[PDB]
RNA sequence: AUAAGGGAAGUCGGCAAAAUAGAUCCGUAACUUCGGGAAAAGGAUUGGCUCUAAGGGUUGGGCACGUUGCGGCGUGCGGUUAACAACCAACUUAGAACUGGUACGGACAGGGGGAAUCUGACUGUCUAAUUAAAACAUAGCAUU
RNA sequence: GCGGGUAAACGGCGGGAGUAACUAUGACUCUCUUAAGGUAGCCAAAUGCCUCGUCAUCUAAUUAGUGACGCGCAUGAAUGG
RNA sequence: GUAUUGGCCAGCCGUGGUGACAACGGGUAACGGAGGGUUAGGGCUCGACCCCGGAGAAGGAGCCUGAGAAACGGCUACUACA
RNA sequence: GGUAAUUCCAGCUCCAAUAGCGUAUAUUAAAGUUGUUGAGGUUAAAAAGCUCGUAGUUGAACCUUGGGCCUAGCCCGCCGGUACUGGCUGGGCUGGGCCUUUCCUUCUGGAGAACCGCAUGCCGGUGUGUCGGGGAACCAGGACUUUUACUCUGAACAAAUUAGAUCGCUUAAAGAAGGCCUAUGCUUGAAUACAUUAGCAUGGAAUAAUAGAAUAGGACGUGUGGUUCUAUUUUGUUGGUUUCUAGGACCGCCGUAAUGAUUAAUAGGGACAGUCGGGGGCGUCAGUAUUCAAUUGUCAGAGGUGAAAUUCUUGGAUUUAUUGAAGACUAACAACUGCGAAAGCAUUCGCCAAGGAUGUUUUCAUUAAUCAGGAACGAAAGUUAGGGGAUCGAAGACGAUCAGAUACCGUCGUAGUCUUAACCAUAAACUAUGCCGAUUAGGGAUCGGACGGCGUUUAUUUUUGACCCGUUCGGCACCUUACGAUAAAUCAAAAUGUUUGGGCUCCUGGGGGAGUAUGGUCGCAAGGCUGAAACUUAAAGAAAUUG
RNA sequence: AAAGUUAUCCAAACUCGGUCGUUUAGAGGAAGUAAAAGUCGUAACAAGGUCUCCGUAGGUGAACCUGCGGAGGGAUCAUUU
């Protein structure tokens, strides 16, 4: 209640709903494109990169595990993050300098889990396919 | 300030109703007052009205006998097509049989019944049902 | 309720039904109007006109005795005063404020009735100027308005 | 007084010398006690000759009577020249053409500038004959 | 002589040991000690002996210059900061 | 002067024009429209892309021929590549 | 998931979609979590400290209604007859004509009807004819008509796309094709609606604005005078001149007429009368108390605490009586009581200007509501210069307590506490509840004004004042109840809201980071106003129930 | 009538200076978030053992303490001549 009702009161109401529209927290990141500036993805859905180390991430406190990340420099942008590596024992099919190929967790932009602070996980590695190689359809090449 | 005489008639007959009276009594009259109360009556939802004649504006007192629902108000008069007509009916009559929606147009204010059979439209002033 | 204030307070007049002499009034209406003139040209404002004819003898409606209001009778025998009274009061009652101001700097109370008492001043002097009563470059200024009272 | 190429490599130290300089028009930062800093920094023009335009003063104003050696006054009026005519007089400012061995504040006269630290607030004063300064004085503040 | 007051009066304003799941440091604690134990600030400064102190900047090269650090031989509040 | 109007340009003379009903300036991962996606009604979002209009041929300027070009599968000059 | 894992790695079995299914990013619905339709603001996120006011939005009632006849076009019911047809004194719907004081502008021309007679001819009607009294309607041309918004119907405007009609491409997404006996042939389709803002015409005349006669500068007349301009054809032709006549502009005299002004809002402003209040400003008067000082009498302790100590004392402390000075403050009366825009305001008297309510057969006539920016006031502490400095007491110094005590307790004590002239602009500035207007239920108390009444009291006494009973207008509040509202606590508003629209301004969108960084602006300073982002998280929070 | 030549106009390009926008290195200083067997106290929730909170000013290793003016979201809806 408090709203102007009158026959010739368009322009207020107009106004009045672009200024409160800032409020909203999904709306506003959409204006100001902070994606295509401090996302380290450009906007994209993937992007490539260089594999630097093997780290090793301890689980949230409810918790006990090893993680077991890695350490990656986007080609793209030269920016350093770090993946997450899916399924049981595939840290050994990665080794150093493999040309990886990342994506999301999907909760858009957010820790999922109790993995703390990452953001990204492995898609491919040497452009075979993770899976394909942990379901032995496929050899890496040498 | 006093800025819609009709929004308070109406109101006024529409509390006395819910709690059980057979007379309500109106302070200003006006007009279109007068002309609403008419199509009212014509439909059978109220008795006989009188207005006495002070010098000033006027009274009313109308006869209740049950039969009324709610009588409302719509306060920024806006301005419908004739094509358009459906949507309203569709919003505040509570179902297709029964029920009527005020107009006024250039040959006097008229449900919207009638209008569709003469084949015009104009402004929409209220409702009741 | 009030203008500036919160009170709302009903107090008024009550104007009989009635539009007729009554009949003990035996008074013609030309005689009414010689009588307004006279009372006119002592000094006595349209405001007083009046009562003083209610109060001591006889005529209680001077409208429904000779079909006029008392401006307008006044106005066609040239005694209309050249600004209306209303405003004339207005503009009296602000002057005594001013001079009393000076005097008591500090009086922090008074200093805020002047401000509403020139605020009213300009609303009712815009609608006498858009009617015509008032020359469009009429203004009030607080430096010369001492003479216009007296 | 002048010097090819270099431009402080000299020296305790840019000591001495050189460079800038008038007027008209553009442009001008940090900081600040909002008064300043400021001529900040940094650019353009300048002769001769033949022309054009602008800036003033003085005296004249139509009828109708009376005085007077073509006229000076007494007046009685009317009109506001859609501002005309004659004469007189110095300088200051702006613009155009042509011209030259591209020169012109042609001699004289005539500020080098910028980023920072230490110290006294400022103007002022003293060891005549080796020291003019951060020294003395000052307004302001406090005590007896 | 005995007893009070007064620092914009003259002037003054400290040492030794332990102690925090890598070293290091010491918020914390015991101890001697008197008129009080330097507070707010500031610094290799015209005031620092060791000293051409340590780090950064300026240069091809700087005992010089500037910005920081401070157990300060021997900075410091109208002997004014 | 132009195919013609026009402060489009040259002289002389006035002091104006826009703005809280949002001027001026900055952003656009901005060619505009017909239209695409999603639906009780009201809406939200996208449109480089087969149709219509505008602009460009590595970056700027200049010009010839001709009814029609400031053209680049036409010419001249500078800058950058080769 | 920590030794019998319905959740990991595997073997069986089963479920979902199926030539397809999973994942990442963008976007829509779900979202009444962006809310014009349609969202919260007492306590969960959120009403500016308060008032004035410009843009902007919104604004009371009133001017030709009704009635009486005729007639048409479309439906239904009924009757009867053969899907058809007629009728009902059929009842309805839409429309067109007349009289009621109202009806419908006007001139020229065109062609020509109806109603009329004229004579000529058939079985009381008719072509009669360049016959005339005569133009219903229609067409073309000229003049007059307050102006906008709104709605109805037209015109003009692109193909594709969307909706949609037709035809068995073997069905379908499509396509615009096809069909008939057999044909040296015939025949058809390629519709229609929508856009929608702006612009051009037509009918309607409710709703919402606007204009007109008040210093008459007003309307009308073939009434009657003037002075100015223009000049068609007629007197052969041209030029010059005049009269009459026709038109326009302007100004007099006379006549005609019902000669021209809507109410006075339980809207608003102003005036008047008797009052009321701890509302504001200046001056003045009084009261005890606390501290200090002087005089006076006596003699050993006084202070303070749960208990002690520091401190003061025969240089007479503490206590007792009289007198003096200084500064601050107004006890009891004092309350579910009063005034002010809020902050706030309490001893007496004099002066100065202001305000609410009530009373009224005074006056003006829409002059009004709320407000982005803008402006006045704004406790306490704090700041700049003077005066004052009794009491309390930030800082500071000591005594105890305690493992420690930079505190709570006790003795001292600086700025401050008070006032004049200027700054500051924030509070749990609270009713955690914005402003104007209407309606909705019972009750008893109370403050201010008026009106009515039976008595008591009382005075140089009546009328007035005090007390008692009842009605009414305006306030600060309270009790019961729930037809109502909410998650509940609870509420006469927090009600009249899924059956949702009386007007207007401001503020909020899960918790942190954060009222922080940076830029701007105001201030002597302390600081005020405006006000982000990176990053992080699955819960914080409100009301009530059992332990 | 070709080469050449005089004076305007349209003007690419380079040099120097000013100004605006984006990205980025830096001794040292001072905050936020998370994690962990840390050290020192016990401020808040009961009258949390000095009732809690708001504006302002000062002080202290740390939570915090004290002065002045407010509020009840309190531990009181209440005391008679």
């Amino acid at each position: 209640g408090g709203k102007p009702r009158g026959l010739n009161a368009a322009r207020k109401l107009r106004n009045n709903r672009r200024e409160q529209r800032w409020a909203d927290l999904q709306y506003k990141k959409r204006a100001l494109g902070t994606a295509y500036k401090s996302s380290p993805f450009g906007g994209s859905s993937h992007a490539k990169g260089i594999v630097l180390e093997k780290v090793g991430v301890e689980a949230k406190q409810p918790n006990s595990a090893i993680r077991k990340c890695v350490r990656v420099q986007l080609i793209k942008n030269g920016k350093k993050v770090t993946a997450f590596v899916p399924n049981d024992g595939c840290l050994n099919f990665v080794d150093e300098n493999d040309e990886v190929l990342l994506a999301g967790f999907g909760r858009k932009g957010k820790a999922k889990g109790d993995i703390p602070g990452v953001r990204f996980k492995v898609v491919k590695v040497s452009g075979v396919g993770l899976l394909a190689l942990w379901k032995e359809k496929k050899e890496k090449p040498r | 300030v006093r800025t819609s005489v009709l929004h308070d008639a109406l109101n006024s007959i529409n509390n006395a109703e819910k709690m059980g009276k057979r007379q309500v009594m109106i302070r200003p009259s006006s007009k279109v007052i007068v002309k609403f109360l008419q199509v009212m009556q014509r439909h059978g939802y109220i008795g006989e009205f009188e207005e006495v004649d002070n010098h000033r504006s006027g009274k009313i007192v109308v006869q209740l006998n049950g039969r009324l629902n709610k009588c409302g108000v719509i306060s920024p008069r806006y301005n419908v097509r004739l094509a358009e007509l459906e949507k309203w009916v569709t919003k505040l009559l509570p179902a297709r049989q029964f029920g009527y929606v005020i107009l006024t147009t250039s040959a006097g204010i008229m449900d919207h019944e009638e209008a569709r059979r003469k084949h015009v439209a104009g402004k929409i002033i209220g409702f009741f049902y | 309720g009030r203008l500036h204030s919160k009170g709302k307070g009903i107090s008024a007049s009550a104007i009989p039904y009635s539009r007729n002499p009554p009949a003990w009034l035996k008074t013609t209406p030309e005689q009414v109007v010689e009588q307004i003139c006279k009372l006119a040209r002592k000094g006595a404002t349209p405001s007083q006109i009046g009562v003083i004819l209610r109060d001591s003898h006889g005529i209680a409606q001077v409208k429904v005795v000779t079909g006029n209001k008392i401006l307008r009778i006044l106005k066609s025998n040239g005694l209309a005063p050249d600004i209306p009274e209303d405003l004339y009061f207005l503009i009296k009652k602000a002057v005594a404020v001013r001079k009393h101001l000076e005097r008591n700097r500090k009086d922090k109370d008074s200093k805020f009735r002047l401000i509403l008492i020139e605020s009213r001043i300009h609303r009712l002097a815009r609608y006498y100027k858009t009617v015509g009563v008032l020359p469009p470059t009429w203004k009030y200024e607080s430096s010369t308005a001492s003479t216009l009272v007296a």
